[PDB]
């Protein structure tokens, strides 16, 4: 219940070199991958089951 | 990263005959029409 994904994953981390101002990622098929954490402002990465 | 995120439902399957069985029949053609 996030703040504009609503998602469904088994969210661990992200080791990326995120942007900062950059939250929601996408891939080739427009599919958000990341997730701005409210507290701890640490990228997620959303992945299905 | 494509082959990876076809997660939607579309999926590839594996041919039943394996390359190294092709290449079996391939050498009986040659030693049979070698010999």
């Amino acid at each position: 219940n996030f703040n504009g994904l609503t998602g469904t994953g088994v969210l661990t981390e992200s080791n990326k070199k995120f942007l900062p101002f950059q939250q929601f990622g996408r891939d080739i098929a427009d599919t958000t991958d990341a997730v701005r954490d409210p507290q701890t402002l640490e990228i997620l990465d959303i992945t299905p089951c | 990263l494509i082959c990876a995120q076809k997660f939607n439902g579309l999926t590839v399957l594996p041919p039943l005959l394996t390359d190294e069985m092709i290449a079996q029949y391939t050498s009986a053609l040659l030693a049979g029409t070698i010999t």
